[PDB]
């Protein structure tokens, strides 16, 4: 290079091209896989990430710990990106991705330095992709029948398979009953934000229970409030947003009298006012009186002396899961609390929880949310069994949408895999060796299976190809017997549309990767 | 819990860091591999510069702070020493090697059966190389060097000058030919003089049918040309006599200092008129000469050159029949020189060469010598000049010394990578992944060819291959072993018809050394590196 | 300086920032084999390439004292094999 | 500082970028001293780091002085260098024609063309280029003084002593002729020994001569020596004429009397009998180059000798050469045939407010002293540097007596010739062979554009003019910017500076063609 | 080992992945499985000598002098000064411990302490952490099925 | 084509083959490279293709005026040769459609 006295890009830009840069794009991409790579199968060990703070997070999701690296890589980028893609769409599978889109740039990484067009690679993914998802949607098993009881067994397996590699694995059978009960109470939205999740500290992951209603913390009693009864046996909920408290009657409002007379009138106003409210609430026949503003202490008590019970400030979100169990409707005036606008469940019951308060709206027989009570020895424990629970719930939510389901532990890439192949030796020969490449790509997942489980991953390898060579198409790793077996006999199902999905933002995410022949980088600005 | 004043990796870390070094290392010298290859431009910040396209030079000249690293530059300099040729091929091939050794490691595929394999590789290769691959040159003559030589200056400064540059080199080989007890013809390159001068153009560099000393007369005063030189070889100062320290003139007589002091140059006095009575005409010493030796010289019509190289006046003495004289003592105790010591030239001149002058010892009789005055464009130009033909004189003195010679271009490499891979099934269980590894690694030297020409590296290997897989199965297609790469035109050659040679010696110790190399590297798991 | 390396290729004439390494600073070290010899600080008190060679010289530091080849001759220095004419 | 596996301070880059900026770099060597070409060419200050001002248009002295950091400039300076020392003569042109050449090979860069495909075609450019100035060239008669006369003239006409172009043409044709040596059946001129350039300032330039002898800044030891002998017989000698100490440690032990007096008085005596052994060859004049003792200057006066002391080999050698004298170590061993007869004059003179010794009237010199005396210092040093290129040319032409015509006229014809060579190539190299065919055409747009003239207009009418069969000798008139048969206008070069100029430029491309990558910033590791 | 991973490219080009990637260490695999074991037999050999009637107490102070003679495990743990993430898993442990029981916080962390010093000579024979892991699952199902055979009703 | 990341001074990242986009992001500091970036940022505006070509049509013309001053042929010669190259072109243009 020159001086050129008067440049063109300003001082501090940083320009990097050709086949060096695209070499170190891909070894970027494949040190981003290796930092979630262990966290994947039955074995697959969690990550600890501690932030600037000094906060720790354990996890063992991929999403989660590739957001939780500060990773400025442009290309190394991409990779968390589609694991994001693949948590949003899907909800698992997010290490599975980013080990694909890696196992695919370090496979045609050999060709890229020989100096192959990126042209050419681009093609060749694409055409495998296509060809791996229409063999996906064509081999998937898919029961045309609509049975309930073969419909709750295929979401069960389902949520079974996508627990069995979290540190709730020991009780994935419970766990997987209560996420697919939950999920089947809802109605027809599949709303997230409809089934609860509390997470209170102490207690073995058994005391976990699945509350069929509503569940919610106690919120700042004011004084009076362990005078009202804790449990009744047929309440009517009043489910209200209302402030019942003395208070101004505006922000702007101004009294303006010349008289005492006047002045012990516009008090008895104010507390006539009050007391209205609150005789309407009670001659509306409601028990159990809920309000998302705060209930002053006069409130509480005179709700109190009428054996009913109050809880102001309640959360917006419990409120709505509260109306959706019981059955009422929220209401900002009470000025016609009529009998359809009024919440009913069998049981209230306020009981203790290691140390915490919860209400209890139990026995709602037409119910459409939930909520999980979650009990763990540390808080960080809960997080990650919340996380846990997200996935499965993702998994049947998805599994509800559609039935098609394909066996796991790596059967279905072993089949693509023999199928991309087959077809890659019948084309001339230049897409024959990315297509191969791209085939033995796809071995990553069972490979990466055997060794976190400590196996030998070649005999395995091995074993399973000879096995998918003589038919076969659900033959994956049996992790518990050192061996290969039919993942679909036992009953180790994804849905489809994960692998799906998977091998989409794989291949989308490397062929982005390849296409990128240059990187430029602007000094940043506001240097102080 | 080891409380080690220092850092510590272990596992796939340490063997993924000494596989970047080597790679990396392989990578500063890919680009200077082949004809289509080009040449680098070293600065030493201080302002020197070099321009070379050899890798051993280069790798030198490097400043290197990793282990495998330095690893790597030494096996160049290693190669570079015991054959003279192929210094980036063997870089690049361990590079190659530990790259797929370590991605076998990565498989839970265990070192030593890796190490195995290429053990295994390694010689069947060279058992291959030297039952098939070999040429013997006894049938081919002249022309086998004059083409090893072209091939060998190919990538060079001087590779289109190759018509003339490899009969240079192939007659200052012939000059210095000698044959040793067990009648073993030895050619003693480095014994031929490189001189270098800027000026004229590389076409008119001098091949000299004698020596070339780099040094002139002591004094203007004797003639710069004789004709029947009788040259004389002094291994000591001509200067005033001076005594050892175990001798001390302590004078009492007063009279007999000017005897003394008169006595301390006539000694030197003396042995000059010995010297000279025997008729010599030229003298070289390598100790210094002062003034009144110079006029002693001067006056006897002959020529002085002092200070001359010890190793210069040995091939001088050598070829002229001369016996180098470190004192004028003989076995009678007397102070004595015959003419039996004097080597004879045909001529001796001080030839100008570009404003510097430069003595020429021609046609010495008794033995035939040779020297070589590089001309060129400037200093870095002419010591490119003189790196690229140090690397063919080696070439062509293994070729000589060897009779077999194997073709270029990367047939060799593509019917060994054949071979290989389909011997591995032959035998073994795991290592035959090692085995196959290597025939793949085997191949970065025909894919380095293809990517410095431009050349579409896949097709044109790819069609190397089915060459030599048609030339390995089918019997009377043997004829395709010698199908090599033709950088000008990006198509499969025969290369062995097209005149591109190599010496078997280089290819075999490459693959030794590179796969030692190799070996080497892959047996660390873990490093410890304690603070200064 | 600049001058003087010419003639004494045995000397290592370098300089170096103040700064690097203001007492000294507001308003020539000589080393040979690790140890001082020479410190002369504000020479100017105490100027020609002529001057300061005489100025180091009259303290008997400067060495006491050359043809000039074509380019170079040398390429490397070990076991040759010189030529060994025999039989 | 974790792994680093080459130095933190190396440096590397590589590709395209290493290939244009040393382009870029030879271009703007070659703009530096672009305008320093042709007969209307403007000097230039040069500030010496050590304080001196150095003013001249001569291109290896302006690149000589100019310190750069791209290697690329450093090769071209070693081109220009190496130019100088070859020849003495073309240093601008050299630079120029390698700047136009990798210009033009930059082009071919940019597309996806292969170095060493414009490598082999430039050197068979070459070839042909050395054929046809081989071709178009005409013998000189070097008896004919006259026509060396007008090459000395056309070779320095670019130069500040063009003024006084007959009397430096003059100089220089005396000096190499004087010098001119023949011993043993070797031919030989040495300019670099001989020949010394002394310059006074003050004066007038044409004042300047080359004397039949040697001069020197010496004076005679002692005042009554002679300072003006007619035919002086020069004695010369290396020894001191002083009592030395011995090499051997020569401790004494006096114990007498007398020994010390003895002592002394033996040294007088060998300082007598030395002046003795000098005074029994008859010389007038004894020259050394060390020390003459007092008492040997007054033995020598006592027998009517000059005695000077103290002079340098070079100038020591010189006197020998031209007064056809030996230099003799040992007085003792002094013969007749090394006193040297041949001189014909010897005064010692004041010039200012110096002495300086002559002799300058040898018959048959084969060495001489060339006396500027100038305006100032700088002015002489460029009036040396001028004469310096003139007793170049006038070697050369000697050794070869190959003519070319100048004026932009060569460059031309080997162009037309290169073109029409090119015409039957049908290959993939054959425009890179044309294009540094026609980048020889740089040399006659320089002149153009230093003159002032239209460049295109030119340029275009001396490309159709070359076209014609006899038209090798049109160039350009430098002086007026119009097309100029060079038989009549006279300007020639000698074969020989042409030709080292063309090598050297297609070499210096080459080099640096072949180069793709630069690192730097590791220690010189000694 | 540390420092996490450098490699600056096998071209010499800067290779920057992770903001900050020079200041930030990394431990992996058995290493970290091992000082995390040292952590936590440190914590539960700390509080060993807590337990019992004849365990003596602990005289904590806080960053501002206050002085606090306790014997309670979860108050102990609770008011120390720790950076280690292992001891910050056992101080929640033992806070779990404290609010769903009230008793017995000091015994959960001498338990967990002995687990994972047998677990660590478990490891260094070659024993997948997962499956010591599901072992201890298995033999936690034994005991509590135990204790609930011999428990003892009172009125 | 191929693509390019570009990082601005906000560390925001840009994957395109856009040579507007390419343009905005960089940090051009020179006033002449400044004009041609308008002149394609203008056509941009006016049409939403062709930027590209703008942009190596202007280096091209720019590269060959300077081997046309090398060569001797003045500034204004060359602008009044372009101007009238560029009629005859925009004449020319329409007897091209297909
Ligand atoms: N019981 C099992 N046996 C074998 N393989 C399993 C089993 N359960 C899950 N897997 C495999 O483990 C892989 C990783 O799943 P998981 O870690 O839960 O999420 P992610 O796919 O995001 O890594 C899946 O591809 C699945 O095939
Ligand atoms: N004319 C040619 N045609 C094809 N290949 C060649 C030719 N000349 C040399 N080669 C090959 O190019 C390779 C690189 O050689 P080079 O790197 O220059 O030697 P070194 O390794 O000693 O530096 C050699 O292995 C040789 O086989
Ligand atoms: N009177 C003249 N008319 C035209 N051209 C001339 C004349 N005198 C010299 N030249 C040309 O000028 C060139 C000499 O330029 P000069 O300044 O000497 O450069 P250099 O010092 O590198 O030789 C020669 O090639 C010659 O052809
Ligand atoms: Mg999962
Ligand atoms: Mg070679
Ligand atoms: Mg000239
Ligand atoms: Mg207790
Ligand atoms: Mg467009």
């Amino acid at each position: 290079m020159m001086p050129t006295p008067v440049i063109l890009l300003k001082e501090g830009t940083d320009s990097s091209q050709g086949i060096p840069q695209l070499v170190s794009n891909i070894s970027a991409c494949q040190v981003i896989a290796e930092a979630v790579r262990t966290t994947l199968g039955p074995r697959g060990m969690d990550k600890l990430i501690v932030d600037g703070r000094g906060k720790a997070t354990i996890s063992n999701d991929g999403a989660t710990i590739l957001k939780l690296l500060d990773v400025v890589h442009p290309a190394a980028k991409t990779l968390v990106d589609i694991a994001k893609s693949q948590d949003a769409e899907v909800g698992d599978g997010t290490t599975s991705v980013t080990l694909l889109a890696a196992e695919f740039l370090k496979q045609v990484k050999p060709y890229v330095e020989e100096g192959l067009h990126p042209q050419i690679i681009i093609r060749a993914f694409r055409t495998a992709t296509q060809l791996a998802v229409n063999k996906i949607k064509e081999i998937a098993v898919t029961v045309k029948k609509a049975d309930k009881v073969e419909q709750r067994k295929l979401l069960e397996k389902c949520a079974m398979t996508a627990l069995s590699s979290k540190l709730i694995s020991q009780q994935k059978a419970f766990f997987a009953k209560m996420v697919v009960d939950a999920v089947m109470m809802l109605d027809d939205l599949l709303q997230l934000k409809m089934i609860g999740i509390k997470k209170v500290q102490g207690g073995a992951l058994e005391d976990s229970q699945l509350v069929a209603g509503v569940a919610f913390k106690k919120t700042f009693s004011y004084a009076g409030f362990e005078m009202q009864p804790k449990k009744y046996h047929n309440p009517k909920i009043a489910l209200l947003n209302v402030e019942l408290e003395l208070k101004a009657e505006k922000d702007n409002a101004e009294i303006r009298v010349h008289t005492v007379e006047d002045y012990q009138a516009i008090v008895d106003a104010e507390w006539n006012i009050l007391y209205d409210k609150l005789e309407k609430i009670h001659h509306s026949g409601a028990k159990v009186v809920l309000s998302k503003l705060p209930i002053g202490d006069v409130a509480t008590q005179y709700f109190a002396d009428r054996d009913m019970f109050c809880a102001g400030r309640v959360p917006e979100e419990d409120l709505k899961r509260t109306m959706m169990a019981c059955g009422g409707s929220i209401q900002t005036s009470v000025n016609a609390l009529s009998a359809d606008v009024l919440g009913r469940c069998q049981v209230f019951e306020e009981t203790q929880i290691g140390g915490e308060r919860y209400n209890f709206f139990t026995g709602c027989p037409k119910a459409k949310t939930c909520t999980f009570i979650l009990r763990g020895g540390a808080e960080q424990f809960m997080e990650e069994t919340e996380r846990s629970l997200h996935d499965a719930i993702m998994i049947v939510r998805r599994a509800i949408k559609n039935d098609s389901v394909v066996a796991g532990g790596g059967a279905i890439e072993m089949e693509l895999s023999k199928y991309l192949r087959d077809y890659s030796r019948t084309i001339p020969g230049k897409q024959q060796l990315l297509i191969g490449a791209y085939a033995k790509a796809l071995e990553i997942i069972p490979r990466q299976l055997c060794d976190n489980a400590g196996f030998d991953a070649t005999n395995i390898l091995n074993k399973l190809r000879a096995r998918h060579a003589q038919g076969g198409t659900w033959y994956g790793v049996d992790i518990n017997n050192e061996d290969i077996a039919d993942n679909f006999e036992a009953f180790v199902w994804e849905p489809a549309m994960v692998r799906i999905n998977a091998l989409t933002a794989a291949s989308e995410a490397a062929c982005l990767i390849v296409s990128v022949d240059e990187t430029i980088k602007n000094p940043r600005s506001t240097v102080d | 819990p080891l409380s080690v004043f220092g850092d510590r990796s272990t596992g796939e870390t340490i063997r993924s860091q000494n596989v970047m070094a080597a790679a990396s290392i392989a990578n500063i010298v890919k680009s200077s591999l082949g004809p289509v290859g080009l040449d680098k431009m070293l600065v030493d910040d201080i302002g020197d510069v070099t321009i070379t396209n050899d890798g051993a030079t280069i790798l030198k000249l490097l400043e290197v702070e990793h282990p495998a690293a330095k690893v790597l530059c030494e096996l160049a300099d290693l190669q570079d020493k015991e054959v003279g040729d192929g210094t980036t091929s063997v870089v690049i091939i361990a590079a190659e090697l530990l790259k797929n050794a370590d991605e076998l490691v990565k498989q839970k595929i265990h070192p030593t059966s890796v190490i195995s394999g290429y053990r295994l590789a390694c010689k069947e290769a060279v058992r291959y190389i030297n039952e098939n691959l070999i040429v013997n040159t006894d049938e081919l003559g002249r022309d086998c060097l004059i083409n090893a030589a072209k091939t060998s200056m190919s990538s060079k400064i001087i590779g289109i000058n190759g018509d003339f540059f490899a009969n240079m080199v192939v007659d200052a080989v012939l000059a210095i030919k000698y044959t040793d007890i067990r009648g073993q013809p030895r050619y003693p390159v480095n014994s031929v003089n490189i001189l270098k001068a800027h000026g004229r153009s590389q076409m008119e560099s001098m091949l000299i049918s004698g020596y070339a000393l780099n040094c002139v007369v002591g004094s203007q005063g004797m003639p710069k040309r004789i004709v029947n030189a009788k040259i004389a070889c002094l291994d000591f100062s001509l200067q005033k006599t001076k005594m050892k320290l175990g001798v001390q003139v302590v004078i009492t007589d007063p009279e007999k200092l000017d005897q003394i002091r008169q006595r301390e140059s006539d000694i030197t006095k003396e042995r000059i008129q010995k010297i000279l009575a025997t008729g010599a005409n030229v003298i070289l010493t390598t100790g210094g000469i002062d003034d009144m030796c110079l006029k002693y010289f001067v006056e006897a019509g002959a020529m002085a050159v002092r200070r001359v190289l010890k190793r210069d006046l040995k091939r001088i003495a050598k070829a002229s029949g001369a016996t180098i004289l470190s004192t004028l003592a003989n076995l009678e105790g007397e102070e004595t020189f015959e003419a039996a010591m004097l080597g004879q030239a045909e001529e001796v001149v001080q030839e100008r060469i570009c404003d510097d002058e430069l003595i020429l010892i021609k046609n010495t009789k008794a033995r035939t010598s040779a020297s070589i005055i590089l001309r060129g464009a400037n200093d870095f130009m002419c010591d490119e000049m003189e790196r690229s033909l140090h690397d063919a004189l080696c070439v062509v003195k293994r070729v000589l010394e060897s009779k077999s010679v194997v073709p270029g271009g990367g047939a060799v490499e593509a019917a060994l990578s054949i071979y290989l891979e389909n011997y591995a099934t032959s035998m073994g269980s795991r290592e035959q992944l090692a085995i196959a590894e290597f025939a793949r690694s085997l191949l970065v030297i025909p894919n380095t060819l293809a990517v410095n020409a431009a050349q579409d590296s896949t097709d044109l290997v790819a069609k190397l291959r089915a060459f030599h897989n048609e030339a390995q199965v089918n019997p009377e297609r043997k004829n395709l072993k010698w199908i090599g790469l033709d950088l000008s035109n990006g198509k499969p050659r025969d290369n062995k018809q097209a005149g591109v040679f190599e010496p078997t010696i280089v290819k075999v110790k490459s693959l030794k050394f590179a796969t030692e190399a190799a070996i080497t590297i892959l047996r660390i798991d873990d490093l410890i590196k304690l603070h200064p | 300086m600049i001058c003087l390396a010419a003639e004494y290729p045995a000397v290592k004439f370098c300089k170096v920032k103040s700064s690097v390494i203001s007492q000294f600073t507001r308003n020539l070290l000589i080393y040979k084999g690790g140890e001082l010899i020479g410190n002369f600080v504000r020479v100017t008190d105490q100027f020609f390439a002529v001057d300061l060679e005489a100025f180091l010289q009259e303290f008997g530091l400067l060495p006491e004292k050359l043809v000039l080849t074509s380019v170079r001759n040398s390429a490397t220095c070990h076991s040759e094999d010189s030529d060994l004419e025999i039989d | 500082r974790p792994v680093l596996v080459l130095s933190q301070n190396t440096k590397r880059e590589s590709g395209r970028k290493v290939q244009s900026g040393n382009i870029n770099a030879a271009k703007t060597i070659a703009d530096i001293i672009r305008t320093c070409l042709g007969p209307k060419s403007m000097m230039k200050m040069l500030l010496d780091p050590m304080g001196g001002i150095v003013m001249t248009n001569d291109g290896n002295a302006i690149l000589r002085e100019i310190q750069v950091q791209h290697p690329a400039a450093k090769s071209m300076i070693e081109i220009s260098r190496t130019q100088d020392e070859e020849v003495g003569d073309g240093t601008t042109s050299v630079i120029i024609l390698a700047g136009e050449m990798l210009s033009v090979a930059e082009h071919f860069l940019e597309q996806q063309m292969h170095p060493t495909v414009v490598i082999s075609a430039y050197r068979k450019a070459l070839d042909d280029m050395i054929s046809t100035l081989k071709k178009i060239s005409i013998p000189v008669d070097i008896s004919d003084s006259d026509m060396m006369l007008n090459i000395i003239n056309s070779s320095i006409t670019t130069k500040a002593i063009s003024r006084w172009s007959s009397l430096a043409c003059n100089i220089a044709l005396d000096a190499v002729k004087m010098v001119q040596f023949e011993e043993n059946g070797r031919k030989e001129i040495d300019i670099k020994k001989y020949a010394r350039v002394e310059k006074i300032p003050g004066g007038i330039i044409e004042d300047s001569c080359v004397l039949r002898g040697v001069m020197i800044n010496k004076d005679v030891t002692h005042p009554r020596m002679r300072r003006y002998i007619k035919n002086p017989r020069i004695v010369l000698l290396d020894s001191s004429l002083e009592y030395k100490k011995g090499e051997s440690q020569t401790d004494i032990e006096i114990t007498r009397e007398e020994d010390f007096t003895r002592i002394l008085q033996m040294e007088e005596e060998y300082i007598q009998q030395l002046c003795e052994d000098i005074i029994q060859l008859k010389p007038d004049v004894v020259i050394t180059e060390k020390g003459i003792s007092d008492l040997a200057q007054h033995y020598l006066m006592r027998a009517n000798i000059t005695a000077i002391r103290r002079v340098r080999k070079t100038d020591n050698n010189r006197i020998a050469r031209a007064c056809g004298a030996r230099i003799v170590s040992r007085p003792e061993e002094l013969r007749e045939d090394d006193v040297g007869t041949g001189a014909g004059l010897l005064e010692i003179k004041k010039i200012g407010d110096e002495y300086f010794t002559f002799i300058t009237d040898c018959k048959d010199p084969k060495a001489c002293t060339i006396l500027l005396r100038g305006a100032s210092k700088e002015i002489l040093s460029e009036v040396e540097r001028n004469l310096q290129d003139a007793m170049q040319v006038c070697r050369n032409v000697l050794l070869d007596p190959q003519l070319v015509p100048g004026g932009g006229a060569s460059e031309m014809a080997v162009a037309h010739a290169l073109t029409e060579k090119s015409k039957a190539m049908t290959g993939v190299e054959q425009w890179p062979y044309r294009a540094v065919a026609q980048a020889l055409e740089v040399i006659p747009r320089t002149l153009i554009q230093n003159c002032g003239a239209s460049t295109i207009r030119l340029l275009t009418s001396l490309r159709a003019k070359h076209t014609q069969e006899n038209c090798e000798t049109w160039g350009v008139n430098g002086e007026t910017g119009t097309l100029v048969d060079m038989k009549e206008l006279g300007i020639w070069e000698p074969l020989a500076v042409k030709l080292q100029t063309y090598k050297t430029a297609v070499e210096t491309a080459v080099l640096l063609l072949r180069i793709d990558d630069i690192v730097s910033g590791h220690k010189k590791k000694g | 080992a540390s420092m996490g991973t450098l490699a600056f490219d096998e071209y010499g080009r800067p290779f920057l992945i992770i903001k900050d990637q020079d200041r930030k260490s990394r431990l992996m695999g058995l290493e970290a499985l091992k000082s995390h074991i040292m952590a936590a037999k440190a914590v539960a050999n700390t509080m060993r000598t807590s337990l019992g009637p004849n365990g003596l107490d602990k005289m904590m102070v806080d960053k501002d002098g206050d002085v606090t003679v306790t014997n309670d495990g979860a108050t102990i743990l609770s008011m120390m000064d720790v950076d280690h993430q292992i001891a910050k898993l056992m101080v929640e442990l033992s806070k779990s411990q404290d609010d769903e029981i009230g008793d017995g916080t000091t015994g959960v962390v001498v338990l967990a302490g002995a687990l994972l010093e047998e677990a660590e000579q478990l490891l260094d024979r070659g024993i997948h952490p997962i499956r010591i892991a599901d072992g201890y699952e298995q033999a936690a199902r034994v005991a509590i099925e135990h204790l609930d055979k011999i428990s003892d009703s009172v009125l | 084509g191929m693509n390019k990341m570009v990082i601005n001074h906000l560390e925001k990242l840009f994957v395109t083959n856009d040579a507007a986009t390419i343009l905005r992001e960089l940090e051009v500091q020179h006033p002449a490279a400044k004009m041609i970036v308008m002149a394609s940022h203008m056509q941009e505006q006016e049409v939403g293709d062709g930027t590209n070509f703008v942009l190596v049509f202007a280096g091209a013309l720019l590269e060959l005026a300077e081997e046309l001053l090398r060569i001797g042929l003045s500034v204004s010669e060359v602008i009044e040769g372009y101007e009238i190259a560029c009629r005859k072109a925009h004449e020319i243009l329409p007897n091209l459609v297909c």
